[PDB]
């Protein structure tokens, strides 16, 4: 009525107000007796504001509702700035570009939260440069326009839609550590042409509370997001690295597990091919013209696009996960075309309203039965560390209903990148698997080239003219009775003696030999050994041998014979069980099983796989593994017929009498076998001896050890008329060696090793036997004195390679 | 004038009025800076406008840069104010391994203090447990409790009244409450003026903890989001790293915690691997049972394993960056002589250490550890875990870099890293798996090419150069083994080599190889490409011992192929359209088609799981024969290829690869149809001048009609004499035989008719369904294609007569 | 209804070719005888 | 200081220490041989 006078007479309005007015009040008020805070109405309005204040405060402490508490603020802001309205835009980032979409509009003094919350499928989403709220946003900066029509960024798109008009504008974002949350902004000023100056004052200072609200809203939301993300990284890692598979079942198992964090109602991953050229006989149609070109879509990589095999996740309603085998253009992920258009350009693709959508056939309506209709959609390529495009991931219908911001884009790239990165285990599967493939195939055909064949094993065997039948429908008996016919008597060949030659005999005399030390030993009868599986096994440890000048079959057989001699002729048997003395000639068998021609120190410096593979007793270990792998074999297992503690023993007894043959670990054990010698001389007579030495174990191992070393170094303690031709094998092998090193290794050999240095050799042997062959026959023969014979023997040796290098010695003194 | 009676007579027109026109500008001033109006002198009864001038002084802190200590101090000090308080204190929850901990950080807290005096450092914290004292029963309770006399009280305690020097006589405390998990205590200890607090002062704290409660959940949601994007770059960049290549242990765990150095926020850590040696050699075994040296007596892990710190590697970041590697650290290390690693290798969990000099269970350093005064404080070591629970190393982390001790996110966010550098173990184990199985590929490869290549003393058969010259065959000149293999090799024109009805039955397999070193000279590929003779030689020996000794399959079937090529290229004048490098490795990929044939077919090999069938999936033995011809070639002695140009060694691969590939007859039906438009185009061209040039151009015709070559010489013994096709016949006739057998005797499946034993009177009718289906195709083509090759058809057919009169006497004796 | 006046989709003011996010690339005496 | 604490946090009850346990809960050609 008068409020014309008022405002004509500022001074006379604040001049009345200032008086102090009497203790009665209007209605309630919390009158705690305040009616004159240096105004009439100061205080009621600070009581009155307070206890809003109080009340908004109250609300944010329990149960956050930034919807709720923001509302509040803005309909008291709207009486206080007098704005027609009020609204609050969200601030959001899709596809690297930064979007604004409304969440609460057109509040008013009198409105409720029903009419004023926007659903997520009515939001008028606007980008940065296409309003003045994009220009408040870009500029991180308040903007207070006094006019709008000519406000350079202005766009009438949303008033116009609305069917309502704006004046003046007031607008500030809400940030949070340079980060823009939110941006309020109040409209269309009621009383005054614009928002003044002190009414802009108010909109930062009132503002602080509405700030805490989104901050605290934004930081849940942020702090929730990058839990999620922690939940996914860790999941797919533990899931990732559970083993070793392919590419298929590695994803399988990573999405499905993280199924619970990613909030979505669908995703499809579907796996690209890798095949990176066709082979000929598919390019001769094209070429030719029997067939077109394919003139489709191209990976970045110049590949063919195929999605093989596409995933398929449901986790709307029931979830009934299908994997899909060549699947067709027309499946409802691959209908819409993304997953094809992301493979091509290798983007990541964030669709808002899908159904709005132009580029991509989006499907019209429901999919299913259900009525499930794609509304949001984010897709990405699964890139590994090459560069190369494997698959594409595509999630549909975010379930809370928003779009797909940055907080969700952070969150699937970070789970693509990590998956992308383990197509490397999958890779190394597959080279894994084919390296193994092709290492079985090497197997095979060491096999066959080795294993006695079926016409070979009648020279010792024949069964085809005493019975007209194959071996391997014999019967055991027969088989005995045709060995034992066929097979040399142990007075034939001197096999129970410390000088036998093998220089006499042929190579398959000496298996026919190996058969005969065996049944001497009683362990065919006992163990139940398959008479024709012996044979095929002794011809094919010949044949295993190499057919190089010294470590060839014969020596391997001479070793054998030694140990055999030594169990039986030197009484050494006696510590022994018939099953220990069964796999202690085999040792010797297999003592020098493809043996290369070249020593330990060899294998090392030129890097052969050996050195690589095993490192320490290289040759020695190599030995023991192919003999292992040979006896594995059903034609060729003798231990086939023995208990699993038993075969396990004889295996564990290979291990240590095969090893125990390098030279260098004897050098470091034979004062264990010094000390073992000794305390026989402790013992009054061989009895009690034998009685306390066949019990123990590891004293037992020593001895046996030291025994695969005097059947190694047998060939001296032979008579001089075979040690001198042996030597002179010895020597021809290690000059070949010598010449081998100087030619590839390009290494000045060892005096030794040397062919120049030939005239030196009995000088070398006197030496070593000074050295390695001393120390073990002498102990053996104070061991048992029937080793003597190997004892006296070598002392004649040394005696005669002695006079040698003294001729040698002599005739260079005279030339000099 | 007359107005200011009007205003009074409705004073609800003057308040509106007021809201309208003043109660922007009072907000405005109440929400500036300013200050606290209330006299904090007096203990007066709080006013409604003083409860309002403190309501909005704690309103007028709530700002962007929210400082959480500060803010909180200042509510400190008005609820001393509004409480009649002496001093009150606040404690933050910190979880320590699993046992909840309060430690102070504000104290003190009077009316007339400030921040200096009341902020608590972390070394002047004071750590109380859950289970003591009175606000450890604030904290178990949840909820606020009332103490009306400390004496009374069973949790009080009097460690911080003796430590303080102070008299708590009523204690009241309320716990800030984040959702459900407690995130600070604030707690009052003396009333002013009254025997207690009462229900008012009670009502007064919860009314303004809601200040309190929202300062401290944005500072507990800023940490928590901080912390939890930490944890997810932690595992990202780990990930990154740990999948960047595949390498060792020792490689892979460097990469990881350096790159994680920024996230990992420690001054200092040093990470030290156990060793995996389980079990120790039988010679390192020994002298333990044997008494020279005494057993381990230290510290052992849980799975039994000696703790034994090979290797530590230590990061220093408080200065200058001094990551530093240690080989077989000693035990005066600063990082192992506390014990703190021994011991989590002993036990297994995880170990925050708070004050570690403090600490007397282990012998942490009390003096500066570093020239700038760096001492350790803070410690915590958690394991390694790896996938198989067997600890591979220790993490220990030192002092924290803001100071606070470790707490459980620091917990949860290191526990993290530990588990995924735990589970990327798999990829050092299959790094030193992969790597050995190559080695043994590599040893089993040398052993296959050593048995199939031709030894010095078997090229001797051939190449005389011995009982010649006397010399090895690689000392001897070019010209002196041309002039040997001059006299050896047999003569062309004698032996019919280069006719369409050699047979190979009067010749003996030396003879057969004689005979491929001859083609190779007519073909005049030695000297125009400078093939080492003695290679050549070799090379034609080893292909013979590389070829099975199988029935049909043999080195006899690889010679009539090739032999059939010859005569091909030479007599039916097909070489016009091929060059002189083609032709030489045309007749090289016949004779090596069917190299190593087990003597099965494809079929067999997929249904057997061959690992030739995981290998190679299409044509699984055709692949096989092309691999291992192909290693044959490689090898240095047997490379007949050595002297030929990059490109032209390219071309021959290359054009041996299609001619091994298209010997089989699954892509020859496939693609024989474009073999008819091809000899379609020459019946179109007038002249075979033009014609020839055409082909002498073209590639992808030649490569059609190379593929019918080889499937027309594969297919040669049908046209063949037929004294010579019957022999031949049953020969391939046995070898299905055979495959039937074992496929009946392998797989448990009925053979078909043609592979079947039983049906061996079948024989013609199924030769003449092959000659009807197969050949015939192949021969009537080539034969219009080229006049000379007519004899071949003529071949074809009288065998198919034979085969069908045969067939047709077989049915009359089965009619009866 | 909406206060918003709009129903079934987040119209946006603008109109033309959609941009996509790039990959991040943000590294994100016994030797004498050979023993 | 407020707390009279200069050295390093103090804790009324010192025992033998606790240490957290390891967290594992949570993880007609046919007939031809073609
Ligand atoms: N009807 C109505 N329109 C609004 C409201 N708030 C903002 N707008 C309009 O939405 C528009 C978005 O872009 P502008 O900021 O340039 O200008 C704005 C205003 O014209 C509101 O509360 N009610
Ligand atoms: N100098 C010399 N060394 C030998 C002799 N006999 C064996 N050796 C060496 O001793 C080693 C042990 O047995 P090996 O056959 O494995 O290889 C042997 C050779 O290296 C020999 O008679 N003279
Ligand atoms: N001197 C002093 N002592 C305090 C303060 N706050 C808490 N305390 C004391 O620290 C103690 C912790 O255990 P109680 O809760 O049983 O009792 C408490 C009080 O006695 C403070 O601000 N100053
Ligand atoms: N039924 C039948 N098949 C043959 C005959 N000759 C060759 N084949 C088959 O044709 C094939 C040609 O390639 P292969 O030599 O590897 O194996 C051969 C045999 O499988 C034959 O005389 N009769
Ligand atoms: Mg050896
Ligand atoms: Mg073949
Ligand atoms: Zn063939």
């Amino acid at each position: 009525q008068v409020h014309r006078f008022l405002d004509q007479n500022p001074g006379f309005a604040d001049q009345y107000f200032g008086r102090k007015l009497s203790p009665e009040d209007v209605a309630n008020a919390c009158e705690d007796g305040c009616p004159e805070g240096c105004t009439s109405f100061r205080e009621l309005c600070q009581v009155e504001e307070s206890a809003a204040l109080f009340e908004l405060v109250q609300d944010m402490q329990e149960n956050v509702n930034m919807e709720r508490v923001v509302f509040k603020i803005l309909r008291r802001l709207c009486s206080i700035l007098h704005a027609d309205r009020c609204s609050l835009f969200m601030y959001r980032q899709r596809n690297g570009v930064a979007e604004l979409a409304t969440r609460l509009f057109s509040v008013q003094p009198d409105s409720v939260l029903e009419d004023c919350l926007v659903p997520p499928d009515s939001e008028i989403v606007f980008p940065l440069d296409i309003g003045v709220v994009g220009h408040v946003a870009q500029t991180k900066k308040m903007v207070n326009v006094q006019d709008v029509m000519e406000c350079p960024h202005f766009s009438s798109f949303a008033d116009e839609l609305t069917d309502y008009v704006t004046r003046n504008i007031l607008a500030t974002p809400i940030m949070n550590g340079k980060d823009v949350v939110a941006v309020i902004m109040a409209v269309n000023k009621l009383d005054g042409p614009c928002f003044t100056s002190e009414d802009e004052d108010v909109f930062l200072k009132y503002l602080n509370f509405g700030t805490l609200n989104l901050k605290i809203y934004h930081l849940s939301y942020l702090h929730n997001c990058e839990t999620r993300r922690g939940q996914v990284l860790l999941w797919s890692a533990n899931k990732v690295f559970e083993e070793l598979t392919d590419i298929e079942r590695q994803f399988h198992k990573a999405f499905y597990t993280v199924r619970a964090y990613l909030n979505c109602d669908r995703y499809s991953v579907g796996l690209l091919d890798m095949t990176k050229e066709k082979e000929f006989f598919d390019v001769w149609p094209v070429l030719m013209g029997e067939a077109q070109a394919y003139s489709g879509p191209r990976t970045p990589d110049g590949r063919e696009i195929l999605f093989y095999k596409v995933i398929d996740y449901i986790l709307h309603g029931k979830e009934d996960i299908k994997v899909i085998p060549s699947p067709p253009a027309d499946h409802w992920a691959l209908a819409s075309g993304l997953p094809t258009y992301v493979a091509e350009s290798g983007f990541i693709c964030n669709i808002m309203n899908a159904p709005a959508d132009e580029m991509f056939n989006f499907q019209e309506g429901p999919l299913d039965d259900s009525g499930w209709i794609v509304k949001n959609v984010l897709s990405m390529p699964i890139v590994n560390k090459k560069e190369e495009i494997v698959g594409v991931a595509t999630f549909y219908n975010r379930k809370d209903g928003k779009p797909f911001d940055e907080q969700d884009e952070v969150l699937m790239e970070s789970l693509t990148q990590f998956l992308g990165w383990s197509v490397l285990n999958t890779d190394t599967y597959d080279k894994m698997n084919k390296l193994e493939n092709r290492k079985d195939i090497a197997q095979d055909m060491v096999l066959y080239h080795v294993r006695c064949d079926r016409e070979e094993i009648q020279l010792i065997l024949p069964t085809r003219e005493r019975l007209g039948k194959e071996p391997a429908d014999c019967e055991e008996d027969e088989l005995g009775k045709i060995l034992k016919e066929v097979l040399p008597g142990p007075a034939k060949f001197d096999i129970y003696e410390f000088h036998f030659s093998d220089l006499e005999c042929t190579e398959l005399e000496l298996v026919k030999c190996g058969i005969q030390m065996y049944y001497e030993l009683g362990v065919v009868r006992k163990f139940q050994i398959p008479q024709e599986v012996l044979v095929r096994f002794l011809f094919s440890v010949s044949k295993g041998y190499r057919r190089i000048t010294y470590h060839n079959w014969r020596h391997g057989f001479n070793v054998a014979q030694t140990m055999f001699t030594l169990l039986m002729t030197g009484k050494l048997k006696s510590y022994y069980t018939d099953l220990e003395a069964f796999a202690m000639v085999t040792a010797g068998l297999c003592h020098d099983i493809d043996h290369r021609g070249t020593n330990n120190l060899y294998q090392m410096k030129s890097q052969n796989p050996l050195a690589k593979l095993h490192g320490s007793s290289i040759l020695e270990r190599h030995h023991l593994e192919f003999g292992k792998f040979l006896l594995s074999e059903e034609t060729l297992n003798i231990y086939q017929n023995l208990n699993r503690r038993q075969h396990e023993h004889v295996i564990h007894l290979m291990d240590i009498a095969i090893i125990a043959t390098d030279l260098a670990l004897y050098f470091k054990k034979r004062t264990m076998f010094q000390k073992i010698v000794d305390e026989s001389k402790n013992y009054e007579d061989r009895k009690s001896w034998v009685e306390y030495l066949s019990l123990e174990t590891t004293r037992k191992e020593i001895v046996m050890a030291m025994m695969m070393t005097a059947c190694d170094l047998s060939a001296i303690t032979k008579p001089w008329e075979v040690q001198s031709k042996v030597a002179l094998l010895v020597a021809a092998e290690f000059w070949e060696q010598g010449d081998l090193e100087r030619t590839v290794l390009d290494q000045q050999p060892i005096p030794m090793m040397d062919r120049n240095k030939a005239a030196e050799l009995p000088k070398l042997q006197v030496g070593f036997i000074d050295f390695v062959c001393t120390f073990v026959y002498k102990e053996f023969s104070r061991f048992h004195e029937e080793i003597l014979p190997m004892f006296d023997r070598l002392q004649n040796n040394r005696k005669e390679w002695k006079a040698l290098a003294d001729e040698y010695e002599a005739k260079v003194k005279a030339l000099e | 004038e007359e107005v200011e009676k009007f205003l009074d007579s409705n004073v609800s027109f003057a308040k509106q009025y007021y809201n309208l026109r003043y109660r922007a500008k009072v907000i405005s001033d109440l929400l500036g800076p300013r200050e606290a109006a209330v006299d904090f002198s007096n203990y007066h009864a709080l006013n409604s406008v003083e409860e309002s001038e403190i309501i909005f002084d704690l309103l007028r802190d709530f700002q962007d840069n929210l400082q959480a200590e500060k803010c909180v101090f200042n509510v400190m000090k008005k609820l001393c104010f509004l409480l009649q308080a002496d001093r009150m204190s606040l404690f933050m929850y910190r979880a320590r391994n699993g046992i909840a901990e309060l430690a102070t950080r504000l104290f003190n807290v009077h009316k007339d203090a400030v921040l200096e005096e009341c902020l608590v450092a972390p070394d002047s914290e004071i750590v109380f447990p859950l289970d003591m004292g009175v606000v450890g029963h604030v904290a178990l309770s949840k909820k606020i409790v009332n103490v009306p006399n400390t004496e009374e009280d069973e949790h009080f305690c009097d460690f911080v009244d003796t430590l303080t020097e102070y008299q708590t006589k009523n204690i009241l405390a309320s716990p800030i409450m984040n959702g459900k998990d407690v995130v600070a205590i604030i707690m009052v200890v003396n009333k002013v003026d009254g025997p207690h607090f009462t229900e008012n002062d009670e009502e007064i704290l919860l009314k303004y903890l809601n200040f309190a409660n929202l300062i401290m959940k944005v500072f507990h949601l800023s940490y928590l989001h901080n912390c939890e994007t930490r944890r997810g770059q932690i595992l990202l960049w780990s990930g990154s790293k740990v999948f960047e290549e595949l390498t060792d242990i020792e490689r892979q765990f460097h990469k990881a915690l350096y790159t994680v150095r920024a996230f990992l926020n420690c001054d200092r850590y040093s990470v030290g691997l156990l060793d995996m040696t389980k079990q120790k050699e039988f010679f390192d075994v020994w002298p333990v049972l044997m008494g020279e040296a005494p057993p381990y007596a230290g510290p052992r892990t849980p799975d039994g394993r000696e703790i034994n710190f090979y290797k530590v590697i230590d990061y220093i970041l408080h200065g200058k960056e001094d990551i530093k590697v240690i080989p077989n650290p000693p035990p005066d290390h600063w990082a192992l002589v506390s014990g703190l690693p021994t011991y989590v290798a002993q036990n297994g969990l995880i170990c925050n250490i708070m004050n570690a000099p403090s600490e007397d269970f282990f012998a942490f350093q009390k003096e500066p550890l570093d020239e700038s005064g760096w001492m350790i404080k803070n410690v915590l070591s958690m394991p390694i875990v790896n996938k198989k629970e067997e600890i591979v190393g220790v993490a220990t982390f030192y002092n924290r870099k803001d100071g606070k001790p470790f707490d459980e996110m620091d917990e949860t966010l290191m526990e993290s890293l530990t588990q995924f550098l735990g589970w990327s173990v798999l990829n050092p184990d299959t790094y030193e798996l992969m790597n050995k199985l190559e080695n043994r590929k590599d040893i089993f490869q040398d052993m296959v090419k050593y048995h199939v290549k031709c030894d010095n003393e078997e090229i001797q058969t051939i190449l005389k150069t011995r009982e010649v010259y006397g010399k090895e065959p690689w000392e001897c000149e070019e010209e002196e083994l041309a002039e040997i293999l001059q006299g050896e090799l047999p003569d062309a024109d004698k032996y019919e080599i280069n006719k369409f009805h050699f047979s190979d039955l009067p010749l003996t397999e030396l003879e057969l190889v004689k005979c491929g070193i001859q083609m190779y000279y007519e073909l005049k590929v030695v000297d125009k490409f400078h093939i080492p003779q003695e290679a050549l030689v070799r090379f034609m020996y080893s292909l013979s011992k590389g070829y099975r000794r199988i029935t049909y399959h043999n080195w006899r079937h690889g010679f009539n192929v090739g032999q059939t090529m010859f005569s091909l290229l030479v007599t039916g004048k097909l070489k016009r359209y091929f060059t002189d490098l083609e032709a030489l490795a045309m007749v090289t990929a016949a004779f090596c088609h069917d190299i190593d044939h087990r003597g099965t077919n494809n079929l067999y090999q997929m249904k057997s799981q061959n690992p030739l069938a995981k290998l190679h999936g299409s044509s699984i033995l055709e692949r096989h024969h092309l691999e291992f011809g192909k290693t044959l070639l490689r090898d240095e002695s047997l490379n007949i290829f050595q002297n030929l140009n990059r490109r032209q060694h390219e071309h021959a691969i290359h054009m041996m690869d299609i001619a091994i590939i298209a010997t089989d007859l699954a892509l020859y039906f496939k693609k024989r149809t474009m073999f008819q438009k091809i000899v379609d185009q020459s019946k179109t061209y007038e002249t075979q001048q033009e014609w020839t040039q055409y082909m002498m151009l073209d590639q992808t015709r030649k490569e059609i009609v190379m593929a019918m070559m080889m499937t027309a010489c594969d297919l040669s013994a049908i046209t063949k004499p037929w004294e010579v096709q019957s022999k031949v016949a049953l020969l391939v006739a046995a070898e299905f035989w055979e495959q039937g057998d074992l496929e009946r005797t392998v797989l448990q499946q009925n053979p078909i008719p043609m592979m079947d034993r039983n049906k061996a009177d079948e024989l013609p009718k199924l030769q003449v369904g092959f000659i009807d289906f197969v050949c015939t195709f192949v021969y009537k083509e080539f034969s219009r294609f080229h006049e000379e090759i007519t004899p071949m058809l003529d071949g074809i057919t009288n065998n198919r007569k034979e085969w069908k009169a045969l067939a047709d006497e077989y049915e009359t004796k089965m009619k009866g | 209804r909406s206060a918003t006046r709009v129903m079934g989709g987040p119209v946006t003011p603008r109109k033309g070719p959609p941009k996509f996010k790039q990959r991040q690339t943000r590294q994100f005496e016994l030797a004498q005888y050979g023993i």
